């Protein structure tokens, strides 16, 4: 129940595609992030080159948007791509949901990259919010604004304004200092009881409370970490006063940890599955559907 | 809880 038992045959990618061709894995949940849109040409906070971070979270809080709201739509113009196309991990994600093993994705992006890959609303917690819609902030009014206007005023470099009441028209994401949308708690509350899977992908599991989903998982719940960098070790000194990750001591028994490209590991995985040319043939038929259209 | 980097 809470009891620490070895799922895994063994702490590798061939370990948990066993594990996934077997009866007990029926109900998988991805968590996700920044590293999983780096390839789709948007940049994360933390990569040293072509992180946002130096190329600083004052753009992001609340108080700081609250006050002047001109830098973030000047940003989000600098970085609205020229074109949607998601990755290789998307598509990953878009296969489990065809396949009826995705339980949710939850994620921390705010780009629409896993609506474009086809995961709908029922599947995905996007926990801090979304581009896809945006709404007026005066709470009389909460018109609702699609992405095509959002472009339209940020391209136009114009402060997006309401046209029924001319307040601020906010892009409908969670800042930092805001509380996240209430259908993260109540979905986790559900969710994390009945996880046979924990899939984690192109994120540091930095921001709270997003990285403690983690924990929220059966003890018992393998872990697989598809990401450049080792992410979520409980750390030396903040863990001195639990359930972060361990793929390397001698008491680990679920976490594994692949250590580079998501697209890579997701492709990687794909094969071991059997998957790699329906995932291929995936990617290769929605590129091509999106460079159309 | 809130959003925050932590
Ligand atoms: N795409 C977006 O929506 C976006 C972009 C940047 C930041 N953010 C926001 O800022 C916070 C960032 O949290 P985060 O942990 O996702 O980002 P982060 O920069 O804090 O963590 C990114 C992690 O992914 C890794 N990574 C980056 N590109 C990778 C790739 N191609 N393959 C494998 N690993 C890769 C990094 O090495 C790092 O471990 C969140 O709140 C998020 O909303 C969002
Ligand atoms: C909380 O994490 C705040 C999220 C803002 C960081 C990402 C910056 C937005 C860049 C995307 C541009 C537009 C994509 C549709
Ligand atoms: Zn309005």
């Amino acid at each position: 129940g809470s009891q620490k038992e070895r799922l895994l045959d063994e702490l590798t990618l061939e370990g948990v595609a066993r594990y996934m061709q077997s009866e007990r894995c029926r109900r998988v949940i991805c968590l996700v992030g920044a590293g999983i849109s780096t390839s789709a040409g948007i940049p994360d906070f933390r990569s040293p080159s072509t992180g946002l971070y130096d190329n600083p979270e004052a753009i992001f809080e609340i108080s700081y948007f609250k006050k002047h709201p001109e830098p973030f739509f000047a940003l989000a113009k600098e970085l609205y791509p020229g074109q949607f196309k998601p990755t290789i991990c998307h598509y990953f994600m878009r296969l489990l949901k065809d396949k009826g093993l995705l339980l949710r994705c939850y994620t921390q992006n705010i780009d629409t990259l896993e609506r474009i890959a086809g995961l709908e609303q029922e599947d995905l917690v996007e926990a801090h919010g979304t581009f896809y819609t945006s709404h007026c902030v005066s709470a009389s009014c909460r018109h609702e604004y699609p992405l095509s206007w959002m472009k339209e005023k940020i391209f136009s470099e114009v402060t997006p304004k309401c046209e029924d009441c001319q307040s601020l028209v906010k892009p409908d994401i969670v800042f930092f200092g805001e509380s996240l949308p209430a259908r993260f708690f109540s979905c986790m509350q559900s969710d994390f009881l009945k996880v046979d899977l924990l899939l984690v992908m192109g994120t540091s599991l930095q921001v709270q409370p997003f990285a403690s989903l983690i924990s929220k998982a059966p003890l018992s719940t393998p872990r697989l970490l598809i990401n450049k960098e080792k992410a979520g070790q409980s750390d030396p000194f903040l863990g001195m006063i639990g359930g972060g990750m361990d793929f390397d001591s001698k008491k680990a028994y679920r976490d594994v940890a692949w250590l580079g490209e998501c697209d890579q590991g997701c492709l990687a995985l794909a094969e071991l599955l059997g998957w790699k040319k329906e995932l291929e043939d995936l990617v290769r038929r929605e590129h091509a559907s999106i460079d159309a259209q | 809880p809130r959003k925050q980097l932590a």
